[PDB]
């Protein structure tokens, strides 16, 4: 069958679902962006900038 | 039948060099490459920049010259004939550097030419660009080696001058700098061109003595006819032998073929990716666990910390000679030095 | 299986061959020889001669510090040697 | 069937091309042997140490005692001219043979003589041949004998007062001592035969080897080889070269530890000091300087802890300090004096080291076996200007080179003609694969 | 740079006298040097005793002075220690100890002129890399 | 039916998964002999006197070590070129102090790698093989044989062959830079022309082999399923590879003859390296490479340098370095 280096090809001509992958590696990263700010925020000291 | 496809099938055309539209490219730039190194080893000097000699004019042999890199003073400078720096005057430019970029940036864009070289060529006779694939890997180690990694630093200074020897103190600067055989990148880079030759060999030697009897003679290379149909050695046969001998064999003439192509390739890229750490200077230059119980254990000793007095001595004794833009000045005491040595 | 170039195995066996490349060959040798011997290549390519390392007393490298000055410093050196 | 690069094996089944190949070819050998000793003797100068001088040739003469008196020093150059001159006039003779035997003579002897002629199958005319050349060596063997006992004797490094030009009156004829050293361990302390440190042992070993060889010759005349040697061999032309290149291969890298170690057949005084001697001479040289300034080298602790000049071996012996230690099964004629039965004798060390001793350790520290490739003396990163490098790394690096070749040329020849003798040295018949006639594996 | 008058322009004595040496008494006395001493005496240093060098300034130290002409001749001919004290021919090449040093033999008087002109030049063109050692190559 | 003849029918059968041999009867317990000693030692040795000056260095992982750093230590260099079997030992303990187990490891391995050797030819012609795989790896066992035993015979010591670690492999290289400067001996320089070049050659003749296979798939199919194991006829097209590889340079730098291609493939790495392993065998007995120090001087006679006294300072600051407490003298003459 596909190996499984290929397994994503199967978007290539099906525009439909060529969106929804990009709308989940879209909301991964932008899924990312929020977990990473929250991390910082909980661990940055803001007491003393200099 | 404009004047573009007339000039398309001049370049194209089936002669003893292909030129290509990528011969445009390709060949100015590839002879001004060779045409530099051969000019500044053979005339010219690396006195201003260095300290150095570096010509066949000098006194030098072929091991020791080179055309070194511009002078740490330079910065990233393009260093064009017609910049502020040799503002126009050839000989100063020689002297400043200048030859460096030159067949550095020249030899750049050869290598695009070339890479461009081996698509065409592949799509006119119709095959498969496995080729140009397999030559990103020298694109990557000359870019990252070449360019990246001394700009990340302070300026041209510190990439490999062009010559034989010059190379040689690029690797001991490395050990001693970097402490860059400690390295994962260059180890998966080091796997790579091991395993490349060895699979190079190794399937060199299958091949040879798994011949089919083909013709009479002693001499078994005249029994292949190179648009015969027939594979020209067992694969069966040798698919056993290394089966019996080694454990595994290949049984894919396609995976073995494709397998090596991906060893040595794989292998240059890794390093590549550890260059481009050294340029911002992060090396896999420690362990920190083995430091802390070093630094309070006197009697802990392992080969990593032998390694790191060596690395201290290469620094200490070949940084003013290597670094004269410095001025370091290092009184006989300073130097670190063994028992009597 | 050939492009229709004439063959080199035919050239370099020929005696009109010969006849020009026993003139071009010395010819350039002995130029690129000039080259040298006259001392030429010293003066375009800007390197020192055996006595122009140093001046007499000098034990310092004449090391450009300088980017966008770095051609009068190298003219400076050169002075301090005439 | 050979390609022009194989084309020496088109003289495989021609007995009279192949005589005169090999004759040409032992040719070029004696005329090497001729020219180049003429060559040194014109560059020799007999002020300086022959070691300092490149000469590997002129050493082995010395060694058979012509041309030299005590301590080495050359006191007659000409046995050196007539070695070279001798030697290049019969390569003519050998030459003059061999070309017409290639080019002119019978292309094949069987037709002109049953004597001559040669099958490689022929297993009695084959052992027939080994047996004449196994007596010819056993003369060789015995004319070193002859000289070391009725023309002259050999140079004796060993021999009180410097080393002198010696006699050989009682060979060692024990096979307890001959054939003890065949037993010996090559490791450390050991050294197999390598350790022959007299020239008693030397000269024994020859009357057994010449002996030896003699019988054999006889015996391989007589017998043909028996069934159990018929069936375990191949018989083959091609099968009896590659014995041949693995023995001359053994041999060759017994010869590199031979020059490399060994300093009675290889005298220092003429091929310069071994590496562990001029080790070894190191530490004499500081060891003797420090004293004389009020040094007490016995008890002076060194940084490690272990003394700085002496020191203990795991065995007890007192030996010499530094890295060095690995060095102290040195034997040396300049050092033995200092030995009594515990190792260095400490009250030797403090009374009585002579200047000439002295003057050996410096030279030898000073010319060890370490230079470049371009013949600059000494460690890696020394500066021009001392043109040495050992002839004990010459000979050293030269014979391991072609040693490992020949190892390799024993493994190409014997394979094939293991695989000619069976029939598939041209590779595999489509019609008969064996692997298609066995069982798969899984 | 070049090898000048006063590069070749050394003391011949204690006094104060100075020889002038050619450029062929330079390379003449290099060549010997090589010949008989850089075994032991490579770049000015003494391998088989480090601390004695042949630095101007150490010489110039040594009983009888041997940082000029006279000086280092005659210690070629009957070398001392470096306080005068023991004469040491007899583990030291010389003139005096020609037969068990044979390289010595051939060497004349001009020779020896030659190669203590040597010495005393050298350091004048390489400075500290003369007696220095390994820390200056 | 002889049971003896059974026997040797049994080891030089051709129908054991593995092929056994005569070769293999040595082969086989001096591997075991010494993998199992070195998987051991790796994890559980105590730290060994490598040197002889008794500073034990810690080599397992068990002492503090991790993968990169761990090593089977060298024998000491008090032992030199002696033999050093656990049965010369007053007790386990002294022979693990004193690097007993680098020797056991050493000697069993290049006895079992040479029957290796063996092994090969021997089990071509059990099958009808030409024979002279073997000879492509004699270049590695020749190399294996100058870091481990040629190189100690020269030197004197075991305790200057490489270790069994990978750090320890960068010691020994370093220090063999400082003592020999193999970067300027030709014969590494060929076998960096060996290794680079087989590299080279590994991806061309890869990559051209697969530009050229002929279409027996479908896009969604791994190509590789257009080959079938004992297929009679080729999978790829060497005229259309020469036709690429031709243009790409010109005709006559390319093969047309698949025999001569193979066999280039197999000689220059062999070859370079059979090179560089006779180059450590030859800097073994210290015939170094090449010496430029101070070759360029001015008229003064000042010394100009070049890299070669770049490469010198490097040198000379591992050569100070190295085994800082084990040198007492002021040459490293060994
Ligand atoms: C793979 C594809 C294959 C195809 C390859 C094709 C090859 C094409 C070759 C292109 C040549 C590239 C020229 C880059 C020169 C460079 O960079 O020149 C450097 C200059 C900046 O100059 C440097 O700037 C430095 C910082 O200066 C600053 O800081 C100083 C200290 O505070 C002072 O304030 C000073 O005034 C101020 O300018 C120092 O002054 C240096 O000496 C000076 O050289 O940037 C500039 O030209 C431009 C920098 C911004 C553009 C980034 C370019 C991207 C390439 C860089 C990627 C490497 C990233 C490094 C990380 C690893
Ligand atoms: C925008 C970027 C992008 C996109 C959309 C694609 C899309 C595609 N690539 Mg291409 N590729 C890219 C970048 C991209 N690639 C880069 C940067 C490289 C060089 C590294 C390649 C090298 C490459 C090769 C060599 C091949 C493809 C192939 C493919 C196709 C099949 C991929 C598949 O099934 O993967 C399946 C992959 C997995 C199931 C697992 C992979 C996991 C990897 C090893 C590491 C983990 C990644 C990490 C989780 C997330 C990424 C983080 C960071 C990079 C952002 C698909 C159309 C294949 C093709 O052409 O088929 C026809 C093919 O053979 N690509
Ligand atoms: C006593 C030694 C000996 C003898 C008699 C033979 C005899 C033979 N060999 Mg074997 N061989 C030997 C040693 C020997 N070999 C060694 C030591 C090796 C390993 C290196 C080999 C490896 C070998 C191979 C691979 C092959 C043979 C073959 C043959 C046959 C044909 C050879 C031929 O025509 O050469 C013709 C000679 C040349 C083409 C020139 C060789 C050029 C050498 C390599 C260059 C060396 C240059 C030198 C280092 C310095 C040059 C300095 C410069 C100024 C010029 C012949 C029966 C062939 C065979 O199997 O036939 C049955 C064959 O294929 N030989
Ligand atoms: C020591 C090296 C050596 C020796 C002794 C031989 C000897 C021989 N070879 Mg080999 N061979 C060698 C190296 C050697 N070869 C190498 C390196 C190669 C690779 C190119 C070959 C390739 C090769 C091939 C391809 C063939 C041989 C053949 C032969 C034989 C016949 C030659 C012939 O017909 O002459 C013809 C040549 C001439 C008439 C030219 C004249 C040459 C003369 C002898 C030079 C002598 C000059 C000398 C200064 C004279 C001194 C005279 C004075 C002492 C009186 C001959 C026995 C042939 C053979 O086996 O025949 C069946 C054959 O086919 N050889
Ligand atoms: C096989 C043993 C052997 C050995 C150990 C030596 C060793 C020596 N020779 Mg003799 N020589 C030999 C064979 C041998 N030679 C042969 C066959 C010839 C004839 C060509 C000569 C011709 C010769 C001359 C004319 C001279 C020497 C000189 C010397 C000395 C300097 C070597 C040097 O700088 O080489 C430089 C190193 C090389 C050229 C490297 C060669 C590497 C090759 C290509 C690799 C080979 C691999 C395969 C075989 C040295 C003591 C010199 C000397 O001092 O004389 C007193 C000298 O002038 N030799
Ligand atoms: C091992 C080398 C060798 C071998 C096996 C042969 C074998 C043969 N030769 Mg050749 N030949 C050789 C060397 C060799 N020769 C040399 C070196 C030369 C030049 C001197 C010649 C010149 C030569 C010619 C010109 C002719 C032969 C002929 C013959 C055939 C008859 C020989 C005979 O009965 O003569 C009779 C034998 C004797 C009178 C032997 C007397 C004792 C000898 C000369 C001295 C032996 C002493 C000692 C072992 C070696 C010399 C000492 C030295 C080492 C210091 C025979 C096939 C003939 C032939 O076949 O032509 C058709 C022929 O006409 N040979
Ligand atoms: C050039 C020398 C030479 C050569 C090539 C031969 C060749 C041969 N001999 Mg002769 N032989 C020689 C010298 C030689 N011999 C001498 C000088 C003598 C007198 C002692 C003999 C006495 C002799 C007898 C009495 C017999 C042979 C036999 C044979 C045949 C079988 C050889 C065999 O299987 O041994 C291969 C070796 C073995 C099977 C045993 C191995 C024993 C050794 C010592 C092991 C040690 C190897 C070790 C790693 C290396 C270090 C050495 C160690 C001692 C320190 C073969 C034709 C046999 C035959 O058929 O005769 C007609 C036979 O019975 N030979
Ligand atoms: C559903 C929903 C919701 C929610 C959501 C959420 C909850 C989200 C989350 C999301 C997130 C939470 C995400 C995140 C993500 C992450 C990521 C995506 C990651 C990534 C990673 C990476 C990829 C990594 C990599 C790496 C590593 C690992 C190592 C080193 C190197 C690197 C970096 C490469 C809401 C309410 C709004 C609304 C309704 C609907
Ligand atoms: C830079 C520049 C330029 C360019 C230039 C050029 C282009 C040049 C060229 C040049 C060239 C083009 C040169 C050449 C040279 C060459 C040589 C110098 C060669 C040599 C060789 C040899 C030495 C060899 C030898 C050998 C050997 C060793 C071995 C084998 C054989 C043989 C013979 C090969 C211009 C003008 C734009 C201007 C700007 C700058
Ligand atoms: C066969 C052949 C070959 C080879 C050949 C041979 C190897 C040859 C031989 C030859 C020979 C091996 C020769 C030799 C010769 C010699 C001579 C001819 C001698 C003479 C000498 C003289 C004349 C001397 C004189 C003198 C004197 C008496 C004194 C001192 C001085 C002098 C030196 C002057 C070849 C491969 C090529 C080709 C193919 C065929
Ligand atoms: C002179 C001299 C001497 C003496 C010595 C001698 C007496 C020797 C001996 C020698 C010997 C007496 C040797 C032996 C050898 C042997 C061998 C080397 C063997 C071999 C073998 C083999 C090779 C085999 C093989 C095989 C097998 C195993 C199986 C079956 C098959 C075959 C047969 C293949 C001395 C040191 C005292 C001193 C100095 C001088
Ligand atoms: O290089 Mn330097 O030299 Ca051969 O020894 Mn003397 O030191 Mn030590 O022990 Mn391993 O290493
Ligand atoms: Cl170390
Ligand atoms: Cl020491
Ligand atoms: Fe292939």
């Amino acid at each position: 069958g596909l190996p499984w280096y290929r397994v994503h090809t199967v978007l290539i001509n099906d525009p439909g679902r060529l969106i929804a992958a990009h709308l989940m590696h879209t909301a991964l990263v932008a899924g990312w962006a929020g977990s990473m700010a929250l991390y910082e925020l909980a661990t940055f000291d803001p007491s003393d900038p200099v | 039948r404009g004047w573009f496809d007339i000039l398309d099938d001049w370049l194209k055309r089936d002669r003893f060099v292909f030129v290509g539209w990528s011969g445009i490219l390709l060949f100015p730039c590839a002879y001004l490459a060779l045409g530099g190194w051969l000019t500044g080893t053979t005339f010219v000097t690396s006195w201003y920049t260095h300290g150095l000699a570096s010509s066949y004019l000098e006194g030098c042999n072929f091991l020791t010259v080179a055309v070194s890199t511009p002078a740490n003073s330079m910065g990233h400078s393009l260093l064009l004939l017609w910049g502020p720096e040799a503002q126009g005057d050839f000989t100063r430019w020689c002297q400043l550097g200048g030859l460096w970029t030159f067949i550095a940036l020249h030899g750049a864009f050869g290598l695009i030419g070339f890479m461009l070289r081996q698509f065409e060529i592949a799509r006119l006779v119709g095959v498969r660009p496995y080729n140009a694939i397999a030559f990103s890997a020298p694109i990557a180690v000359f870019v990252s080696v070449f360019l990246i990694y001394p700009l990340g630093q302070s300026s041209w200074f510190f990439a490999p001058s062009f010559g034989v020897a010059a190379i040689f103190r690029f690797l001991l600067f490395f050990q001693g700098f970097h402490n860059w055989t400690l390295n994962p990148f260059h180890m998966m880079g080091v796997a790579g061109v091991l395993g490349g030759a060895l699979l190079c060999a190794i399937h060199g030697a299958t091949v040879e003595n798994t011949l089919f009897q083909d013709g009479e003679g002693a001499s078994t290379f005249r029994a292949f006819n190179p648009t015969q149909a027939e594979e020209t050695y067992s694969m069966v046969t040798a698919n056993r032998f290394w089966s019996q001998i080694f454990g595994i064999a290949f049984s894919n003439k396609r995976w073995l073929h494709f397998f090596m192509l991906f060893v040595p390739v794989t292998g240059l890229w890794m390093s590549a990716i550890g260059v481009v750490g050294l340029a911002l200077n992060l090396r896999s230059y420690d362990f920190i666990s083995q430091e802390i119980r070093a630094a309070e254990d006197p009697e802990f000793e392992t080969f990593y910390t032998k390694n790191l007095l060596l690395n201290e001595g290469i620094r200490a004794w070949m940084a003013p000679q290597d670094q004269p833009h410095e001025n370091f000045v290092f009184p006989e005491e300073v130097l670190p030095r063994g028992n009597a040595l | 299986g050939t492009t229709g170039e004439r063959p080199f195995s035919d050239i370099i066996t020929s005696v009109r061959y010969w006849v020009i490349h026993s003139i071009t060959i010395p010819a350039l040798f002995i130029a690129g020889w000039l080259f040298v011997s006259t001392g030429l290549a010293y003066d375009v390519f800007g390197t020192p001669r055996p006595d122009s390392y140093y001046a007499q007393e000098q034990r310092s490298i004449p090391l450009v510090t300088d980017r966008f000055e770095a051609k009068q410093q190298v003219e400076t050196f050169l002075e301090q040697l005439k | 069937g050979f390609a022009w690069w194989a084309g020496n094996a088109r003289l495989i089944n021609l007995s009279g091309k192949l005589l005169g190949a090999h004759v040409a070819h032992a040719g070029l050998i004696v005329f090497w042997a001729g020219a180049m000793t003429l060559f040194e003797l014109a560059h020799f100068i007999p002020e300086k140490p022959m070691y300092e001088q490149g000469l590997i040739l002129i050493p082995h003469i010395a060694t058979l005692g012509w041309g030299v008196g005590p301590g080495g020093e050359v006191v007659d150059t000409f046995p050196f001219f007539v070695v070279g001159v001798v030697h290049l006039i019969s390569s003519a003779v050998l030459g003059f043979g061999g070309v017409y035997h290639a080019i002119r003579g019978p292309e094949t002897l069987e037709e002109y003589s049953s004597f001559f002629g040669y099958d490689w199958k022929d297993k009695n005319k084959m052992t027939t041949i080994l047996g004449f050349h196994l007596i010819v060596l056993g003369i060789g063997a015995l004319l070193l004998v002859a000289k070391a006992m009725f023309f002259g004797g050999l140079y004796d490094t060993w021999a009180p007062g410097g080393g002198d030009v010696r006699v050989i009156t009682n060979p060692t004829l024990d096979p307890r001592v001959i054939f003890g050293y065949l037993l010996k361990s090559p490791f450390g302390g050991e050294g197999w035969i390598v350790s022959v440190n007299n020239l008693e042992d030397v000269v024994g070993g020859h009357i057994w080897i010449g002996l030896i060889c003699i019988a054999g010759g006889i015996w391989h005349i007589l017998t043909t080889p028996f069934g159990w040697a018929r069936r375990a061999f191949i018989w083959s032309g091609e099968a009896y070269l590659s014995y041949s290149l693995g023995a001359l291969s053994m041999m060759g890298f017994i010869a590199t530890c031979f020059v490399w170690f060994n300093n009675t057949v290889y005298p220092s005084e003429f091929y310069g000091p071994t590496g562990p001697e001029a080790s070894q001479a190191q530490a004499m040289t500081f060891l003797i300087r420090d004293q004389k300034l009020g040094a007490n080298v016995g008890s002076a602790q060194g940084p490690t802890g272990l003394g700085k000049y002496l020191m203990r071996s795991p065995t007890g012996e007192i030996i010499f300090g530094g890295e060095t230690m690995r060095f102290w099964d040195f034997r040396g004629p300049w050092l033995e004096p200092l030995r009594g039965p515990n190792g260095l004798d400490l009250n030797k060390i403090k009374n009585d080291i002579q200047p000439w001793q002295e003057r050996r350790a410096a030279e030898y520290m000073t010319h060890a076996p370490l230079g470049s490739l371009n013949s600059v003396g000494g460690v890696a990163t020394e500066i021009n200007s001392v043109n040495f490098v050992s002839p004990r790394s010459w000979l050293a690096t030269s014979h391991f080179v072609l040693a490992f070749f020949f190892l390799v040329g024993h493994l190409w020849h014997a394979g094939r003609a293991r695989a000619a003798a069976a029939g598939f040295e041209k590779g595999i018949d489509r019609e008969s694969e064996p692997v298609l006639s066995m069982p798969s594996l899984d | 740079a070049e090898l000048t008058p006063e590069v070749l322009t050394v003391p011949l004595n204690s006094e104060g006298k100075t020889i002038t040496l050619t450029e062929k008494q330079y390379l003449e006395g290099k060549r010997l040097f090589q010949y008989a001493c850089a075994s032991c005496h490579v770049g000015g240093i003494t391998k088989t005793n480090p601390s004695l060098d042949l630095r101007t300034e150490t010489l110039a130290l040594a009983t009888p002075p041997r940082d000029n002409i006279e000086g280092l001749v005659d210690y070629m001919k009957n070398p001392t220690t470096y306080d005068g004290e023991q004469e040491i021919a007899e583990v030291h090449p010389s003139l005096r100890s020609a037969d068990i040093f044979p390289k010595m033999r051939n060497l004349t008087e001009k020779d020896l002129v030659a190669i203590a002109g040597h010495i005393l030049v050298e350091p004048k063109i390489l400075g500290d890399k003369w007696g220095g050692g390994k820390v200056y190559y | 039916a002889n049971l003896w003849e059974r026997f040797c029918n049994w080891v030089t059968s051709t129908d054991n998964r593995l092929y056994v041999g005569w070769f293999g009867v040595i082969m086989i317990p001096t591997l075991l002999a010494a993998t199992i000693c070195f998987v051991i030692a790796f994890i559980a040795a105590p730290p060994v006197d490598i040197d002889g000056i008794r500073e034990p260095v810690s080599g397992s992982l068990l002492y503090g070590n991790n993968i990169i750093t761990g090593a089977v230590v060298p024998s000491s260099n008090a032992i030199g070129l002696h033999f050093y079997p656990i049965w010369e030992a007053a007790s386990l303990d002294e022979w693990l102090y004193n690097g007993g187990p680098y020797q056991l490891i050493i000697f069993h391995f290049l006895l079992g790698a040479s029957c290796y050797m063996g092994r090969q030819w021997e089990l071509s012609y059990r099958l009808g093989m030409r024979p002279w795989i073997c000879v492509a790896y004699s270049a590695p066992l020749a190399s294996a044989f100058a870091v481990f035993l040629i190189y100690p015979i020269g030197q004197g010591s075991f305790s200057d062959g490489m270790p069994l670690g990978i750090s320890g492999t960068f010691n020994f290289m370093i220090v063999f830079q400082a003592e020999h400067n193999i970067l300027m001996h030709p014969f590494h320089q060929l076998g960096v022309a060996g290794v680079f070049g087989g590299a080279l050659f590994c991806a061309m003749h890869g990559s051209l082999v697969t530009s050229s296979l002929i279409r027996e798939t479908t896009e969604t199919e791994s190509a590789n399923y257009g080959y079938k194991f004992g297929q009679e006829e080729e999978t790829y097209n060497i005229v259309a590879a020469h036709g690429y590889f031709g243009r790409l340079i010109f005709q006559y730098a390319s093969f047309n003859n698949s025999r001569s291609l193979h066999f280039f493939l197999a000689a220059w790495p062999v070859v370079g390296v059979w090179f560089t392993a006779l180059g450590i065998s030859t800097m073994a007995f210290n015939l170094n490479g090449f010496n430029f120090n101070h070759s360029v001087i001015d008229a003064k006679g000042n010394v100009i340098n070049t890299w070669a006294d770049i490469i010198n300072r490097a040198n000379l600051g591992m050569e100070v370095m190295h085994e800082r407490n084990a040198h007492n003298f002021p040459l490293d003459l060994a």
